[PDB]
């Protein structure tokens, strides 16, 4: 159960 | 192919 | 300092405290079967039938049983922790079978008797999973008797012998070297074990992959039929005979894709579960077969000898299928039976000559019925059901008198090794001296006589008793006479 | 390490370097008294069997507890060690000298000193390096095989290919079968004739020179050794490669490097370690030891003549025929290239110590080290090969992981209580862990040498189950011994210690032993000086000793996993199980004396001792009615009685001409005491071998009695009966009978002789083992007249007692043989273990330049003579059998020395 | 090795080799999981990295304020890495859980395999010429080929 | 929720070692151990055991020769969840899970 | 390199796909430093930059 929401990767 | 005329196994290793 | 090192891999023996544990003991003793109820067993006995001549290929491996080497017979075979193989191997996998068997069945008595299952439904199943132990069992000791006790006929013996069947052990007992049991307590063993699981078992099959009434039916008319009791073997036979049916083929090829298809062929009873990854075995000893790319070339040891290929129509399915004219090129047959089944090859396209262990067709069963009801005078049903067998195989049988019973037979069963013990009971002997060799092979095929002769009543029609059996128990009459 | 009421013999460095094999105990057969050493195959990568003061036991190991800088180290190991650093190898062969050991101190202990610096101003430097090469050691064997047409007559006229043929219509066919077989191959189609020929009636086929070939080995090394104040380094790195001279490949070459330091750190501690690794390669013909058609020295023997595995300019093809063949068959080296190995071990070896002296007498010692060998090793089927089965190639990569840590901690009080009494003590714990561990994983379908990543194969019917097997056990021991010293003549020394194994349950894994033993310095006390005796000493021991060498995991009562189906596991019955498996319980009496005569210049020292196995583990075997194939058990006893004496002298010290010699032997009588089950005998079957308790392990037969002149047929001895010896043609499994020839032959010994002339010197090392038997399996094909008829035949065929042929002792053809005396060959040998002729440069060429030093060369043969009446190829090849036997190679090999 | 006055040939070499073993597995019969069947991986690596560098180094002087210093010295740097990777799954207890034991069908797996090498070789020289020990130069040429480019 | 997904772990080291020599040689040696836990709960560690041999030795006018060796065995773990969003762990967990 | 893998789409027979776009020039990288310094010492070694 992951939020991806967002990920700026880095 | 392999011959299995008889083997006498090697009952002293 | 705990030096308390155990095996990975390895659990410690207990008594059965589970169903789940139970089941699982059940399904590690088919794996065994299969390994040992196996096509690749009976070929010895196949071979030593009045059927084959040997090859110039041959490297004294089968030699031994074609051409009767009983000074090579007499210990012949392996069943140490490298090679399990030959007479050596037909009696040790059969044992293990047995005793394995054996504690299965007093494992699972032991859990019923103290209600370690939770409802009456695994309750139920143990009993049943107790049958189908009780068939193994019966299987394992009576495989046993096939080749290590004698036939009635048997003229000169070793002093005792005669009468004796193979060591009885009842229970799971490693330590266990006693003596032979007779042959009737052998043979009661064997009926009762069985008796007691066809009641128990129900009437019709649950899984091909499993022991099912419908099998112990045919197994006990197989053995019935070997013991000369006639009306008996008829009785079980006619419970499972039209319980499967015969392949609808109109050529050779339709015949082919269903017979040699594990999964698809409607008269096979009772098989153990194989996969191309598991279970699965080449068994390339009668057709000397290998792959080449998307073609299989075949470089036999041993084919049959002219009066066996003689022996089908020209029309029979079989002729193309049991035996194929593939040797050379296209110059002579050899025994094809256990050629493949496709659903086993690694790639569609690349074949790799592998089966799997088949335990009872239903046309055995067929020939059981036949030969017994023409023995017990009952012409209509053995007339019915060999000219079904027959017309179905596209080559049917004009007349209907054992003479005919025996050739189609022969024909039928080619390969599952039961030409040798036929010939005892049809008190044919040996004339493998003086049979021709098939022409097409001239120079391929020649013929080899007889290291010793095999007339009606020779007692090497039974093997003797592994060396290994006989060293470590005193207490061992053998076959064999000085 | 060793004591002075054992039996101890000491080999020098000498006796070690620069062997060009890298199986370093085969470098003593014939140098230890009472221990017989023997190398069954010639593969450069196998490993001797060495037994001291016979075989200790039916069921558990014999082999000798080795040790290597006082852990406990496998001989696959120190293969892997460069023994060029080897100072000496010290062979403890009764229970005083054993008593500070455990695992199987019953089969004596072989401890291998690395050397350590010596202490000098400038450090010496030294390279040494050879080349040379292996051969077969024996041709012989195939003298008097048939030739080519010699065989097809024969064939013909036995009616091996038909009735009514004759040999110009066979040779046509089998020729004509070639054309049409390798017609089929795009590769082949039309090389046949032009390249290729592969059928050849008119040349006989060099089936030796097919299937072996001379190959090479090169050694060289470094070594770094000097010293100071309380510091002493030895440092090297090395570099070993043996080639096969089977052309079915096998190899052994390392890379090696060794660190030896020891440092007194303060007037209170000694620290030091001896560090130790190397990058290994070895590989091993798999085929040798079974019967495969036209493969091994069997293949040299087998292969008709008619059969040309070479192309047009004496190459060695990609492939031979053979009539009905499906597909071509590979020669070795296209089947080497196409079936592809490499395996890498990366061998570690750590290894410290510490020596606290607290107090005057008292000698704290701990040391501890590591035994690391990871290896990985990749095999491969290389796809698109037109020779193979499918194109369709496959990969297995494995890899093999071996830890083995050993503590070994020690207190020794010695101390005197007055003038005539010295008294040492010391005790110590023990704790040896291995754990063993090997993973493997293997791919197919790949259709490219390019794409075969295991993660590129096939999925679905093609995948695979891995391979994982892992392995663990452990040693814990508590150990004694004390010296005590009346006068400077009288030492009595005792020892007690208890062993613990893994090997054993919880209840049973313990077990103690003791030993006694006494040296007496006869001349010391009751001859204050002789004119002509040197040195009289007598050594006497009693003691026991434990043997647990067997399969770690040989009581418990197991199930595993044997699935049915591939949706629910299934369970089967794996092992029979012996609760009360324990420790095997050993006793050896030795009786010593040791005496040097002139000036030391020529010494003996005999030896008698009574070797007593009880509790004995033997790996019972049991009625195929079990289910089962063997369980081991405490059960029977064996008895090994025997003498060893050895001597050595010198024959002529010239002042500049010195004659050195050195002889030693062995006989050892074995008895079997008792067996299973109350039995009085137990026949191995298809060995050849019986089991009986009067007498040691012989061989079990009958007695072949030659054939009948008046009907060509094979007689044999009829034990028991007899006229006023009865013979029958009616064979049977009753007419065996045990042969007063034993197993494990009873006399092992040697010899050694040495000159040299200022600079110049020979020496010559011998060994031989006699009342040695052996079965030549390889005749029981190469002589039979009633069977394999593909196979080439011994010529004596060709006197096969037919109605015109009488007077001949070779049977009718027809017949197959039986496994009786007429295979019982007598293996004794004389072999020459070594020749080295060795030339130091003169002192003064190296007397301007203050860079070198010294050099020597040598020229140098192993295993150039061999003496012995065996009708095969290596008597020393085999056991009880013989069978496609890997024979031990001769070398030829040339070196140099310098020194800095 | 120190021949005549000034000048020092140092060779050196060694390698750097790393074994390493990973175990993982995913429990049987816990009942917070999606299945009841255990599953297993077990990996092997190799890292093994080689590296020779060899230097012949000569100082001399010509006056009281001139000194010098030459070095040039060659270098072979090699890498060969290997990571191999098995696993199984349908198992059904704590005690029966080698690779070797597990389902065979549609429960099999490929292998994990991987490999990767480079390598350097490499020529370069050093010089220090000091004059009066006030002034210093310092110069310097060299090549280097990576297996990483073409 | 702190508390549920990171804990106070430890760091353990000890370490022997001879140094000296005297002439033209010079040994140090030193055997080692090393372990540091992971904080986060989520399992991740790294323990060492170390050992290293240094040698020089004046063999000559000319020659001088010597070994440093290193070795260990090693067992490292990592938390591979961490610099992901996954709803229970790491210090998004710690911040985002309903109390 | 410009290369290719294996890709396969059923399970009796190979199948590649392109694997890398490819620069057969690709070359090392080439750095360059220019650096001015200046290390001081101060009152009697007991101070420095
Ligand atoms: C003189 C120095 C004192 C030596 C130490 C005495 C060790 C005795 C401990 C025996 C414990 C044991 O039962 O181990 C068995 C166990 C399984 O398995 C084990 O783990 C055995 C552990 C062995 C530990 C040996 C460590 C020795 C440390 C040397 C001290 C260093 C002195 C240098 C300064
Ligand atoms: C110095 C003193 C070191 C003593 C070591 O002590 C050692 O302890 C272990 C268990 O810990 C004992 O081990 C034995 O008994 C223990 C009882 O606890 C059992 O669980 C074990 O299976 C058995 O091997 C050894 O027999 C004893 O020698
Ligand atoms: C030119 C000089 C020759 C030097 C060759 C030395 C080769 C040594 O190989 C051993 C490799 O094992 C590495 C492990 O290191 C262990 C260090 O621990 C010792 C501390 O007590
Ligand atoms: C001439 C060079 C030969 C190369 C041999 C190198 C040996 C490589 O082996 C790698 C595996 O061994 C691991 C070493 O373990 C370190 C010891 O640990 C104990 C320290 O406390
Ligand atoms: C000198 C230094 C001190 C010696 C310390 C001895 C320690 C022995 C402790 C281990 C005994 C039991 C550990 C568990 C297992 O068994």
């Amino acid at each position: 159960a992951s939020t991806t929401g967002a990920n700026s990767q880095r | 192919a392999s011959t299995t005329g008889a083997n006498s196994q090697r009952g002293s290793g | 300092c705990e030096l308390d090192r155990d095996p990975e891999g390895k659990d410690f023996q207990q008594p059965y405290t589970s169903f789940v544990q139970t089941k699982q003991n059940r399904d590690g003793l088919y794996a065994l079967l299969r390994n040992t109820e196996n096509p690749r067993m009976h070929f010895y006995q196949e071979l030593q039938s009045d059927m084959y001549c040997t090859t110039i290929t041959d490297g004294n491996s089968l030699a031994p049983f074609v051409n009767w080497d009983l000074g090579i017979l007499n210990d012949h075979g392996r069943a140490d922790e490298d090679e399990v193989s030959g007479i050596a191997g037909y009696y040790f996998v059969y044992n293990r079978l047995n005793q394995q068997a054996n504690a299965f069945v007093n494992n699972t008595e032991a859990a019923l008797q103290n209600q370690v299952y939770k409802n009456s439904t695994e309750i139920a199943n143990a009993k049943s999973f107790l049958a189908e132990g009780k068939v193994l069992q019966a299987l394992a000791i009576w495989r046993l008797m096939d080749r290590f006790s004698f036939h009635e006929s048997v003229t000169e013996v070793n002093s005792g012998a005669k009468d004796l069947g193979v060591i009885l052990l009842k229970e799971y007992n490693p330590g266990y070297i006693g003596p032979r049991a007779t042959k009737a307590q052998c043979y009661d063993y064997i009926l009762s074990r069985l008796s007691e699981a066809i009641e128990v078992l129900p009437e019709n099959r649950e899984s091909v992959l499993y022991v099912s009434r419908d099998y112990a039916y045919a197994l006990r008319a197989r053995i019935y039929l070997a013991l000369g009791e006639y009306g008996k073997a008829a009785a079980d036979a006619k419970m499972v005979v039209d319980k499967y049916p015969l392949i609808g083929a109109a050529d050779a090829s339709e015949f082919e894709n269903i017979y040699r298809s594990d999964a698809n062929n409607p008269e096979i009873i009772f098989r153990g579960f194989a996969s191309a990854t598991l279970g699965s075995f080449t068994a390339t000893t009668l057709n000397g077969a290998a792959p080449a790319g998307k073609d299989i070339k075949y470089n036999p040891s041993a084919v049959p000898f002219q009066w066996v290929v003689d022996l089908y129509e020209n029309e029979d399915f079989r002729k193309s299928v049991y035996i194929a004219k593939v040797v050379k090129k296209d110059k002579g047959y050899l025994v094809n039976k256990f050629l493949e089944d496709k659903a086993y090859r690694d790639v569609q396209d690349k074949p790799n000559l592998k089966v799997g262990a088949r335990y009872f067709s239903v046309a055995e069963v067929y020939l059981i019925l036949v030969e017994s009801a023409l023995q017990t005078g009952d012409t209509p049903t053995a007339e019915k059901y060999l000219k079904a067998l027959s017309k179905a195989r596209g080559a049917e049988v004009s007349v209907v008198n054992m003479e005919a019973l025996q050739a189609e037979r022969t024909r039928e069963l080619i390969g599952e090794g039961s030409r040798l013990r036929d010939m005892v009971r049809w008190s044919i002997p040996n004339n493998h001296d003086a049979f021709e060799t098939q022409p097409g092979l001239e120079g391929f095929a020649n013929t080899t006589p007889l290291k010793a002769q095999a007339p009606v009543g020779f007692y090497a029609y039974t093997w003797e008793f592994p060396q290994r059996d006989r060293q470590t128990n005193p207490q061992l009459i053998k076959n064999w006479p000085i | 390490l060793s004591t002075v009421s054992g039996s101890v013999a000491k080999v020098s460095s000498e006796k070690l370097a620069e062997k060009p094999v890298a199986n370093i105990m085969d470098a003593l057969q014939g140098q230890v008294a009472g221990m017989q050493v023997m190398t069954t195959s010639g593969d450069p990568t196998a490993v001797a069997s060495v037994e001291i003061h016979g075989t200790g036991s039916l069921g558990a190991s014999s082999a000798p507890l080795y040790i290597v800088d006082g852990m406990q180290t496998s001989l696959d190991v120190v293969a892997t060690m460069n023994p060029n650093d080897f100072e000496s190898m010290s062979v403890l062969k009764d229970a005083s000298a054993t008593s500070i050991y455990g695992a199987r101190a019953a089969n004596g202990v072989v401890f291998i000193q690395t050397k350590k610096g010596k202490m000098s101003e400038r450090g010496r430097i030294t390279f040494n390096a050879s080349y040379g090469i292996s051969q077969i050691l024996n041709t012989k064997p195939l003298d008097n095989m048939m030739t080519g047409d010699e065989l097809l007559d024969f064939q013909v006229k036995a009616g091996f290919w038909g009735n009514n043929q004759t040999v110009q219509k066979v040779k046509d066919m089998i020729l004509a079968g070639a054309e049409d077989l390798y017609g089929n191959y795009d590769s082949l189609k039309d090389e046949y004739g032009k390249t290729l020929f592969p059928v050849d009636f008119n040349h006989d086929a060099d089936w030796l020179k097919a299937l072996f070939k001379t190959a090479p080995t090169s050694q060289g090394d470094i070594s770094f050794s000097g010293g100071s104040q309380g510091t002493s380094y030895y440092a090297s790195i090395g570099y070993f490669d043996q080639e096969g001279m089977a052309r079915e490949p096998a190899n052994f070459k390392r890379y090696s490097g060794r660190l030896n330091f020891e440092s007194r750190i303060n007037e209170w501690l000694k620290v030091g370690a001896n560090l130790s690794g190397a990058i290994a390669n070895r590989r091993s013909a798999d085929y040798f030891g079974k019967y495969y058609m036209g493969s091994g020295t069997f293949g040299v023997l087998t292969m008709p003549r008619y059969y040309n595995p070479f192309d047009v300019n004496g190459d060695l093809a990609d492939v031979y025929y053979m009539y009905g063949a499906t597909r071509p068959s590979m020669t070795e080296p296209y089947f080497a290239k196409m079936r592809p190995f490499s395996s890498e071990s990366h061998q570690a070896n750590v290894n410290g110590f510490a020596q606290i002296t607290p107090i005057k007498g008292l000698t704290l010692k701990a040391q501890a080290g590591v035994d690391i060998t990871n290896t990985r090793t990749s095999s491969k089927r290389m796809p698109n090969n037109p020779y193979d089965s499918t194109p369709l190639g496959e990969r297995r990569e494995r890899a093999y992981r071996d830890v083995s840590k050993s503590f070994t901690n020690t207190a020794e009080y010695k101390f005197s209580i007055d003038e005539k009494h010295d008294l040492t003590a010391l005790m110590g714990h023990e704790y040896i862990e291995y754990e063993g561990d090997v993973i493997g994983a293997s791919s197919k379908g790949f259709e490219s040498d390019k794409l075969m990543l295991l993660s590129q194969g096939k999925t679905g019917n093609s995948l695979s189950l891995p391979e994982h097997r892992v392995a663990e056990y452990a040693y814990l021991s508590f150990f004694s011994r004390f010296n005590y010293g009346f006068d400077k003549w009288m030492y009595i020394d005792f020892s007690v210690r208890n062993d613990q194994s893994s090997r054993f349950g919880s209840n049973n894994r313990s077990a103690w032993f003791y030993s006694v033993g006494g040296m007496f310095d006869i001349y010391n006390k009751f001859i204050q000086e002789s004119n002509w005796l040197s040195d009289l000493r007598l050594k006497m021991s009693y003691g026991t000793t434990g043997n647990s060498e067997i399969g770690n995991y040989n009581h418990q009562a197991l199930v595993t996993v044997n699935n049915y189906t591939e949706d629910a596991m299934g369970l089967s019955i794996s092992t029979a199980g012996n609760p009360d498996l324990s420790w095997e319980k050993q006793s050896q009496f030795n009786f010593g004396l040791a005496a040097g005569a002139f000036n030391n210049r020529l010494s003996a020292e005999v030896d008698f001792y009574v070797r007593t196995t009880n509790d004995m583990l033997i790996d019972v075997p049991m009625p195929y009615i079990s289910g089962f194939f063997s369980q081991y058990q405490n059960v029977g006893s064996m008895k090994n009685t025997g003498v060893d004496l050895s001597l050595k002298g010198t024959i002529y010290q010239n002042k500049d001409w010195n004659v050195y010699a050195s002889a030693n032997f062995n006989y050892n009588r074995q008895e079997i005491t008792k067996l299973f089950f109350g039995l009085n005998k137990y026949m191995l079957p298809n060995t050849g071998t019986i089991w009986e308790i009067g007498y040691p392990n012989s061989f079990y037969m009958a007695e072949y009695a030659g054939i009948d002149k008046k009907t060509g047929k094979q007689l044999w001895y009829v034990p028991g009966q007899v006229d006023a010896k009865v013979t029958t043609s009616q064979y049977s499994a009753d007419l065996e009978t045990r042969i007063d020839k034993s197993v494990t032959p009873p006399i092992t010994g040697g010899f050694s002789l040495g000159a040299s002339w200022k600079g110049l010197s020979l020496d010559a090392d011998f060994a031989y083992i006699v009342g040695k038997w052996m079965i030549n399996n390889d005749r029981y094909f190469t002589e039979n007249g009633g069977g394999l008829m593909q196979l080439n035949k011994d010529k004596m065929l060709l006197n096969a007692w037919t109605e015109d042929n009488k007077e001949t002792d070779v049977p009718k053809l027809g017949q197959s043989p039986q496994f009786d005396t007429h295979l019982l060959e007598n293996a004794s040998f004389l072999r020459l273990k070594n020749l080295k002729l060795t030339y130091v440069l003169p002192n003064s060429l190296f007397a301007g330049q203050n860079v070198i030093g010294g050099a020597r060369v040598y020229l140098m043969a192993r295993n150039l003579l061999t003496v012995t009446k065996y009708k095969g190829f290596d008597p020393e090849a085999g056991g009880n059998v013989g069978k496609n036997q890997y024979p031990n190679s001769k070398q030829y090999v040339a070196g140099i020395q310098l020194s800095f």
